[PDB]
């Protein structure tokens, strides 16, 4: 019935695919998740909204999803939607691995889930999946990798990035602080801290820490202990108490 | 009824095939041509029945074509053995089974120089040499006694030579021309034909 | 107006409003006759040309030997409806080696045009059909319509003006069942003429005839073939 | 199956789904094409913190045949895989490689498909084929939203797309061809009237005869850029 | 009372989460002006509804709202007719359907059940209505005695001491709480009485032998029987010497 | 039927038929989950509008397999597809892996039956939040599922009529130490909180869950336990 | 927002009517028949220098002895191009013989009112073609030229023009033939006809022009024989 | 108004319109009677002539469903008919399956049942159609049922279905039928017809009479024509 028909999969006046559109509005919402790649590693830290008192801690992460052995995503959005998603991430990367005995290409895997995306933007008259995806990995052709994909079926490889609550507050931050080819992953923890600390409002509670590193040949994929994020979080105290001191103390000599 | 034959060294895949294309009691060509190029650094040898062994070479050649054209690098030799093994042994128990025996001969940046013996069953096994057809009971004892893994191109050639020699010798089909081609860290080499008086 | 658009939405009157726009398609078209004697069936029909450098529409179309059609509304329609008939009576000749009786192929038309009349997202058929043919009941002139509805007739008009063709049929009928060939194709003529305005009259390329009968099988006549019949009468 | 028609004429004889796909073409990065003697060049409009190579508008679909696009770029992956097979699948079925104008003619009946087919919406992308034919004739051809196709000398698509057309038909000489190295200024030409800085925001790709598609890098662009300085002033 | 886009047209949540299109089928069930009561008893259960035949030239024998589901399962259907016929229907063979495939008479609950199911999709799924009819089944369970069912276009159902449905629904239900707490024995011809009253204080009508038909299971005799007028008349008769 | 989704995103981001749904959830009847040192409870409120209806009938505290159980807060009808569906998927995973299903693997596999109904044609979403408990690493399990197929797995929770306060008396107290008879205690006095009129062992329904399995405790368990008040 | 099998009060299919609006957008062709041969015309309205002329194909062979000419959405038309050139070969496979001008143009026609949405294949016509054609060829009856709209009507003519002048160069037409005109006065009348009702300076780059004769193959003109016929 | 566009919607008051406006149709359209005797069930339809220029049995709104079952329609025809065939499928299936003629109150029960499915959903229309049923076997006797757009399905002792529905309905019940022969009741039956029928609005009309019963051995069939005329006079004589 055509009085009833939302229309999902069809064109504006000026070239817009609405729902699409509405679709990143529901991202804005959704906790602020950001990705830093370094020479060393490639990490993801995400902003936890699933933080009460009487909540359980059944799960090794919130919004962290290993996708298979050099892969792991961070999600913003419809949670349900995105539990979909990653699922057939983790489907498509053992169809690669079942075909020519070997990992996908963190791109390849990317693009695959992308096209399924793409799909729902088409045809078929069904709302898309309201959920933006960052993709950490590496692979024998480009190494270590970072992704971002959005409900359009839309994808880039980055540097570092951000999806969710104050995204570009956060990616302009990134902008100033990123120096390309000079990255390690302890800068790169010290900068994830930096910046979520102005783009929320900072327990180590509120946050989650995830790093992929390679040690003898194997992907290490690893959520940082409770303790270790305070750690980070410390010691970025006492580089804002030290610029304090280099501000007041450096215009009266 | 037909031959292949693989010797793998340190830094090279050294293959030969026959070159008669039959039909019946006659010799229809001399110069038919076994060996299918899959990547700069990847070569099929195919060979069994008359359809089967050109349709399931070319399928496999154009979908390895593909994977190159949709991400800018070509599948490493083991990938391409198992996408080949993948798909002759989806068919085995469908309506179309193919009846192909095969080698993949082929060279890796980082894994080095690799052949792959694959029977019609599609069971994989990677070997430092390997023979296909009833020349195979003629020329796998060869091998076996002259073989070493430091074996040269050189070297190799000569060995190929002696497997070449023997079939000339007791083996009761004809083959008397030879493909034969090398595969290293700069791609496919065609070296020249084992040809017998 | 939100009853309008479509055939399953009966508006509150009892009327279905997308089944009388269909009905339309068929006023719209050229004039058709259709009448019978006790031995012939005959269909005459006003052929439209778009230009004087275009030939006139074909108005008359064969099913089988002992069938033929004069169409009014939708070309694509009728062509499909057509091909549906001539299909039913391939059917019957092949398995029963015998003439589709022709009530039974109006039955057909009738149950085959009713089903998108009530289905969501389907249409009624915009076209009508006049029926010529002969079969063990004699002589018969079928109507078919966009509403799926048929009728049985001794004679019948149907398209634009075709009220006028109406008005001679329904005073010459008591004629009709006895006329010999010639009398009852220029009573058909003589209709047709009444809904041509006063100016224009009946020439050998506005005028289609199809003739099937006790010894006729169904004939098509057009352009020279119609002058034996447009000689009897001058207004 | 959702079997709703999504394209259908307006009462003015407008098919407003085609023209709206044709609006996000409208807002795409500017691309163009020149067909040279011996070569043909792709040149395409462009974040500091992004790869460059994950986002590139100049894609390959077979040994000879090379593509850019402008509008929605996740459509245009679509269109460009399924072109991609087809090149394969044409070897496949008659042996021989693909035409340009064979491919082209499948990218275009492909989106017009999009156009009368019930549950889905157009491509929103237009598309810049190159590529030289197995007689080693030079080839350009442009699709759009619609499904229509034309072969041309030089072209632009998206942003900008007329005044760059018209640069192009008052610059498109024998004298601007002659040379393998003017046709890539030609371009760089073009492409300096809607890119603001140029070099920086430019991604370019050259195919040659029998050579395969050479994407080249900022140094190499910016050469070319300082070569037509010297001739604005001289 | 909020509504927004279509939640009155079709069975999708209003901004206050209602399904007003369930609500509108509750509604069609008065459009048919009956009033049906269930009471259930020690060894018992009994159905009764009202019988409006307003004209001689029709066949008094096809009007009714009585079914036989089973030999042990019968309803009374309260709502639209065509509407409640065909969920007999679809009673009728979930019932056969299951003693065919687990090898058993059905038990009443599960039959219950199984229509509230089926009425549940129309509830979630778009393209087609809710039934608007309500089905009170009876039957004697073998371990548990006798049962009164009843499911709603809704998808609701239940199991009850005594229940009604149609236009006087809440007058009866109010009648049928006061009587069923005070301590009863509720033996065959109590639990007849209690029905019959019931419809007769909540309508005002001092009913006619043809002005109802009732339906009943017991311990002694669970298979489904509806009642003569001749039956009926000795029930209104002993009910008048009080 | 119709193959078009019935929710959508609206112009601000949401999907308004995933929370018209949340809100008759939130006018449904309390449900209490606490969950114990050594296992768990389901409280809820099964008030009837008359004496007439057949209390021991129907059930809202309902198991799922051995180990596992459930209670909601919303639409009755919705809740039994749940049902059905939870108890069908629990024996689709004990065929496979011959195992009783983790009870986060059961929680999971519901979630995404309840968000197809967000996004798959010509239907709305379930009216239903569940409480799912259990018992499967010699450890106890309590899970929300709500109507967009979001679950978060809690050491207490309340839903539907006066949520909010029940959470807040449930924050106060819980303590992670408690012992399920004590757990019991403190899920009655919850429901206590919000509950309109006099409580007694046949208006209020209470699930159990520990190291023997899941079950429901009778009226006269009930009835023992509303007698310490 | 009506379905796109919606009849208007008038009797006719609303989509089908905008289809014939969608065509008057469409560039103008003319086709004459003759005793001596059809002649098809068509004016190529070249938007850029840049584009290369050679590559706008509105007039197209079907078959050795039939041509087509074309009006409106040109993508639309090269599906039933390619349909007609199918049911040729499919007819000579199964036959052994060729098609006459009619039944191709009926064979094309019976796909016009193949649209909808309920009760369709996965993939079938949501809308109508948004074309006109002229097919121009020679049979067993002669020289013959037929005319078909989106609605499927086709119909036999003398002459005649569609697009965007068509109501104008239609009265050229009526005008200027006789039945007994030769195939040269044919291909001039079309020629000024096209020259009166084009925007730009016709030139044998601007118009594409093409005879079906009756001892002769369809032809396409070459620039040099378009040059040597646009002196005249 | 806006509640009334679709079967699957009902209206605030717990209404279903698209089903009430297929009603109307009906109610609009010309009267059939079908009254049941002692010895069978006999049927008259009020048949208005469009046009002179029609034989004499076109457009008949009394069908043979099965050999021994009749239909009486009133309503939209093509509908009707649709209905007829339905029922002669079903009527025919049930022969197949069990091997003899299927029962009349079994007939009315699975027609109505496909009648109620077309008042349920947005994919289709109901039906605009009201049809009697009628048949005479030993061992079952005389039966009349009748079915409406809704799908509602019951047994009558006289029926009487659009425009003067109620107007036949008064003249049905000055007949004590249970004690009348076949025979006797087709002058009844044509003279109800006759008083209903309006001669000013609807100017000329056909009387179509069919039966079933003792007198046929139970199969359905026309009212031969000495009869039909013999009731055909005696209605006009009636009528003076
Ligand atoms: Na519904």
């Amino acid at each position: 019935s055509r009085r009833y028909d939302s229309r999902t999969t069809i064109f504006s006046p000026e070239g817009r695919l609405y729902q699409v559109e509405y679709a990143m509005e529901a991202i804005g919402h959704a906790g602020t998740c950001l990705g830093i790649l370094a020479n060393d590693g490639v990490l993801l830290a995400a902003e936890r909204r699933n933080i009460h008192k009487l909540l359980d801690e059944v799960f090794f992460s919130e919004k962290i999803y290993k996708l298979n052995e050099d892969m792991a995503c961070s999600v913003a959005g419809i949670t349900s939607d995105a539990n979909v998603l990653t699922n057939e991430l983790r489907l498509i990367a053992q169809r690669y691995l079942l075909q020519y005995q070997e990992p996908i290409p963190c791109e390849q895997l990317v693009t695959a889930l992308c096209d399924i995306k793409q799909a729902y933007t088409q045809f078929g008259g069904k709302r898309p999946f309201g959920v933006s995806l960052l993709y950490i990995g590496w692979d024998k052709h480009y190494g270590f990798q970072l992704y971002q994909s959005d409900p359009s079926g839309n994808y880039g490889g980055w540097k570092a990035t951000c999806i969710g609550n104050n995204s570009a507050a956060a990616v302009s931050m990134l902008k100033q602080d990123y120096k390309e080819g000079e990255m390690t992953l302890k800068s790169a923890l010290a900068l994830a801290i930096k910046v979520l600390n102005k783009t929320m409002d900072l327990s180590a509670e509120k946050v989650e820490i995830a790093t992929l590193t390679r040690e003898n040949g194997k992907t290490v994929i690893r959520v940082l202990k409770q303790k270790e994020v305070e750690q980070l979080i410390k010691k970025h105290e006492e580089e804002e108490a030290k610029a304090e001191r280099e501000k007041k103390e450096k215009e009266q000599k | 009824m037909e031959y292949l034959i693989g010797i793998q060294g340190p830094d090279y895949v050294l293959v030969a095939s026959d070159r008669v294309a039959a039909s019946n009691i006659v010799q229809m060509k001399d110069d038919h041509d076994k060996m299918f190029k899959m990547s700069e650094k990847i070569l099929l040898l195919c060979v069994g029945e008359a359809g089967d062994t050109v349709q399931f070479a070319e399928y496999i050649q154009k979908n390895v074509q593909l994977y190159k054209m949709r991400n800018g690098y070509e599948l490493s030799p083991t990938a391409a053995a198992n996408f080949t093994r993948r798909n002759l042994a989806d068919c085995l128990r469908s309506r179309t089974p193919y009846h192909v025996n095969l080698l993949l001969a082929g060279y890796d940046e980082h894994e080095g120089p690799a052949l792959y013996y694959m029977d019609y069953l599609a069971a994989l096994a990677k070997a430092p040499f390997a023979a296909h057809g009833y020349g195979a009971f003629l020329t796998l004892s060869i091998l076996d006694r002259y073989y070493t893994p430091t074996i040269s191109r050189e070297r190799a050639v000569e060995l190929l030579r002696k497997c070449l020699e023997e079939l000339q010798k007791r083996f009761i089909l004809n083959l008397p021309t030879f493909s034969v081609r090398i595969i290293d860290k700069n791609g496919i080499h065609d070296l020249d034909n084992i040809s017998f008086p | 107006n939100q009853y309008d658009n479509d055939v399953t939405v009966w508006s509150p009157q009892g009327r279905i409003h997308q089944i009388e726009y269909a009905m339309e398609a068929v006023k719209q078209g050229s004039a058709t006759v259709g009448l019978k004697s006790k031995t012939h069936a005959v269909l005459v029909a006003l052929k439209r040309a778009q230009s004087e450098l275009a030939a006139h529409q074909k108005k008359i179309l064969h099913v089988d030997n002992h069938i033929g059609i004069s169409i009014a509304g939708l070309t694509a329609d009728a062509r499909l409806l057509c091909n549906f008939m001539r299909q039913e009576c391939l059917d019957s000749r092949f398995v029963f080696d015998r003439p589709l009786p022709v009530s039974r192929l109006v039955s057909l038309i009738g149950s085959k045009t009713q089903i998108p009349t009530q289905r969501y997202g389907r249409r009624p058929y915009g076209v009508g059909l006049l029926i010529a043919g002969y079969d063990d009941m004699g002589p018969h002139i079928f109507q078919t319509c966009p509403s799926a509805n048929y009728f049985d007739c001794r004679a019948m008009s149907i398209g634009a003006r075709s009220q006028s063709a109406r008005t001679y049929l329904e005073r010459h009928m008591s004629e009709f069942m006895e006329c010999n060939l010639n009398e009852l194709v220029k009573h058909g003529l003589r209709a047709l003429r009444e809904t041509l305005p006063a100016e224009q009259d009946l020439t050998t390329k506005n005028v289609s005839i199809g003739i099937v009968g006790k010894d006729l099988e169904f004939t098509i006549y057009d352009d020279d073939d119609v002058s034996p019949f447009l000689e009897g009468l001058e207004e | 199956s959702y079997d709703r028609a999504i394209t259908v004429f307006s009462p003015d004889g407008h098919l407003f789904q085609v023209e709206y796909a044709q609006e996000a073409v409208k807002k795409g990065s500017t691309a163009v094409g020149v067909r040279g003697r011996d070569i043909v060049v792709l040149g395409v409009e462009k974040a500091k913190l992004q790869d460059e190579r994950t986002v590139r508008k100049i894609c390959a679909l077979d040994d000879n045949v090379c593509m850019a696009f402008a509008g929605l770029t996740a459509d245009a992956r679509i269109v460009i895989n399924r072109a991609r097979v087809e090149c394969q699948s044409h070897r496949l079925t008659v042996e021989d490689p693909v035409t340009v104008e064979y491919i082209t003619r499948y990218i275009a009946s492909l989106k017009q498909r999009y156009t009368q087919s019930n549950g889905r919406r157009p491509f929103g992308i237009s598309a810049l084929i190159v590529g030289f034919d197995f007689d080693g004739t030079p080839r350009l051809y442009q699709t759009d939203p619609s499904g229509t196709y034309h072969a041309w000398k030089a072209n632009a698509i998206g942003r900008g797309a007329k005044s760059v057309r018209e640069f192009l038909e008052k610059n498109y000489t024998d004298e601007a061809i002659e040379t393998d190295d003017l046709t890539i200024k030609l371009v760089i030409k073009a492409l300096l009237e809607v890119v603001q800085s140029g070099g920086k925001n430019i991604e370019l790709a050259v195919m040659r005869r029998d050579q395969s598609l050479k994407i080249l890098n900022p140094e190499e662009i910016e050469k070319y850029v300082a070569e037509i300085e010297k001739e604005k002033e001289e | 009372g909020s509504s927004a886009g279509f939640d009155r047209h079709i069975t999708i949540f209003s901004p206050e989460g209602r399904l007003y299109q369930v609500e509108y089928a509750f509604k069609a069930i008065n459009q048919g002006g009956l009033t049906s009561v269930a009471v259930r008893g020690k060894d018992c259960a009994v159905i009764v509804t009202q019988k409006k035949v307003p004209d001689k030239l029709l066949d008094s024998s096809t009007v009714t709202h009585l079914f036989k589901i089973t030999e042990n399962i019968g309803c009374v259907m309260t709502g639209m007719t065509a509407d409640s016929r065909s969920q007999v229907q679809r009673a009728r063979y979930e019932a056969a359907n299951w003693k065919y495939k687990y090898g058993y008479e059905i038990p009443v609950d599960m039959l219950c059940k199984r229509i509230a199911d089926i009425s549940q999709v129309y509830t979630q799924n778009a393209e087609m209505r809710p039934l608007g009819c309500c089905m009170i089944l009876i039957g004697i369970d073998e371990e548990q005695g006798p049962q009164v069912y009843k499911c709603d276009p809704a998808g609701y159902y239940c199991g009850f001491k005594a229940t009604a449905a149609g236009v006087k629904q809440t007058e009866s239900t109010s009648f049928l709480e006061k009587k069923v707490k005070k301590k009863f024995d509720w033996t065959f011809e109590q639990t007849v009485e209690t029905a019959i009253t019931c419809l007769s204080t909540v309508l005002s009508i001092d009913f006619k032998p043809s002005e109802i038909e009732v339906g009943v299971v017991t311990v002694e005799n669970p298979k489904f029987r509806i009642l003569t007028e001749a039956e009926i008349d000795a029930h209104l008769v002993a009910l008048a010497e009080r | 039927g119709y193959s078009f989704s019935l929710t959508t995103f609206s112009p601000s981001g949401k999907l308004v038929q995933i929370e018209y749904a949340l809100a008759a959830v939130a006018g449904g009847a309390p449900s209490v989950g606490i969950k114990a040192a050594n296992g768990v409870v389901l409280a809820t409120e099964k008030k009837q509008k008359s004496i007439l209806y057949d209390e021991r009938s129907v059930h809202k505290v309902e198991p799922i397999t051995k180990h596992i159980g459930l209670v909601y807060s919303g639409m009755g009808p919705d809740y039994r597809v749940l049902v059905h569906r939870a108890r069908k998927l629990a024996q689709q995973y004990y065929l496979v892996y011959q195992e009783p299903i983790p009870t986060a693997q059961l929680v999971q596999r519901v979630a995404s039956v309840m968000q197809e109904y967000t996004q798959s044609g010509g239907v709305r979403p379930f009216g239903v939040s569940l409480l799912i408990c259990g018992w499967n690493e010699g450890r106890p399990y309590l899970f929300q599922s709500d109507p967009s197929g979001a679950y978060f797995a809690w050491k207490a929770t309340a839903m539907g009529k006066n949520y909010v306060n029940g959470k807040t008396f449930l924050e106060k107290r819980y303590n992670e130490d408690l012992e399920l008879e004590d757990a019991i205690h403190t899920a009655i006095l919850t429901l206590k909180e919000s509950f309109e009129g006099q409580m007694t062992e046949d208006n209020i329904e209470v699930g159990i869950c520990n190291e023997a399995g899941f079950r429901r405790l009778t009226p006269t368990e009930v009835k023992d336990y509303l007698a310490a008040i | 927002d009506r379905g796109v099998n919606t009849f208007s009060p008038e009797g006719r299919l609303f989509q089908v009517e905008y289809a014939i609006e969608a065509i008057k957008l469409g560039s103008t062709a003319i086709g004459i028949q003759t005793s001596e041969g059809v002649c098809l015309a068509v004016e190529k309205r070249i938007t850029s220098p840049l584009m290369e002329p050679s590559s706008i194909e509105k007039i197209v062979e079907i078959d050795a002895h039939i041509g087509c000419a074309m009006s409106g959405l040109i993508a639309d038309a090269k599906t039933l191009i390619d349909k007609a050139r199918v049911e040729t070969q499919n007819h000579w496979f199964t036959y052994n013989e060729t098609m006459t001008v009619e039944s191709v143009t009926q064979a094309v026609s019976n796909l016009a009112l193949q649209f909808g949405e309920e009760d369709a294949d996965p993939g079938a016509m949501s809308r109508p073609f948004g074309v006109a054609l002229l097919f121009g060829g020679v049979d067993e009856k002669g020289p013959q030229l037929f005319h078909m709209d989106p609605s499927g009507t086709f119909v036999q003519c003398d002459a005649r023009a569609i697009g965007s002048a068509s109501e104008g160069a239609q009265s050229s037409l009526q005008e200027v033939y006789h039945k007994s005109m030769t195939l040269k006065e044919a291909i001039k009348s079309s020629l000024i006809i096209l020259k009166q009702v084009m925007e730009e300076k016709l030139n044998a780059t601007n118009i594409e022009l093409a005879t079906v004769q009756p001892g002769q193959n369809f032809h396409m003109f070459t620039k040099e024989e378009l040059e040597e016929v646009i002196k005249d | 108004t806006g509640y009334d566009l679709s079967a699957s919607t009902f209206s605030p008051d717990g209404r279903v319109f698209q089903v009430e406006y297929a009603m109307k149709a009906v109610e609009n359209s010309s009267t059939a009677i079908g009254i049941r005797c002692k010895d069978g069930v006999v049927f008259g339809v009020e048949k208005l002539v469009l046009s002179k220029l029609y034989e004499e049995g076109s457009n008949k709104r009394l069908f043979n469903v099965d050999r021994h079952v009749g239909m009486a329609v009133a309503g939209l025809l093509a509908d009707a008919r649709s209905l007829a065939d339905i029922a002669r499928e079903e009527a025919s299936n049930f022969r197949s399956n069990f091997g003899y003629n299927i029962p009349l109150k079994h007939l009315a029960d699975r027609v109505a049942m496909y009648v109620h499915a077309y008042t349920l959903y947005s994919a289709v229309r109901p039906f605009g159609c009201s049809f009697m049923l009628g048949s005479y076997s030993v061992n079952d006797g005389a039966q009349l049922y009748m079915i409406d757009p809704s799908g509602v399905s019951y047994g009558y002792w006289g029926c009487a279905i659009g425009k003067a529905r109620q107007a036949a309905k008064t003249e049905i019940e000055k007949l004590q039928m249970k004690e009348m022969t076949c025979r006797d009741i087709v002058k009844e039956v044509a003279k109800i017809i006759y008083i209903v029928h309006d001669e000013v609005k609807d100017k000329a009309f056909e009387l179509e009479l069919s039966w079933v019963g003792e007198l046929t051995n139970g199969r359905h069939e026309i009212v031969p024509k000495d009869i039909r005329e013999e009731a055909e006079k005696y209605a006009k004589e009636s009528l003076k």
